[PDB]
């Protein structure tokens, strides 16, 4: 997408020491969005094991 | 006045915690006294009793 624009400067440039050539220059700024793809994946979680310890005073 | 004292948790031994029983609650009371016996000391005068002490101060 388009964002903004800079100042437009008009210039005169000598050529072969005989003539002045008309020119101009500007900078136009755009927005963009870039997408890239990973090189792999991790393994899934198929099985989960959890250990539990319940501290109590009776034993 | 009656007094009641209950221990805190910090003062309960491990075996008491394991058995889940609280010890050492202390109470204190006082008791009245019915009257059983009484004694009296009478005195009889026949003549004129004599004048009493007249030291009308505040007894120290």
């Amino acid at each position: 997408a388009y964002s903004s624009t800079s100042n437009i400067a008009r210039m005169r440039v000598p050529l072969n020491q005989q003539m002045f050539e008309n020119r101009a220059r500007t900078i136009v700024t755009f927005n963009a969005t870039f997408v890239e793809k990973d090189l792999g994946t991790f393994e899934d979680i198929e099985h989960i094991i959890i250990g539990i310890d319940v501290d109590n005073p009776s034993g | 006045d009656p007094t009641i004292i209950i221990p805190k948790r910090a003062n309960i031994p491990t075996n008491d915690l394991a058995a889940r029983i609280l010890r050492d609650v202390k109470v204190e009371l006082v008791y009245n006294n019915s009257l059983h016996y009484v004694k009296i000391r009478a005195s009889v005068v026949l003549d004129r009793p004599a004048g009493q002490s007249t030291n009308a101060q505040t007894p120290m």
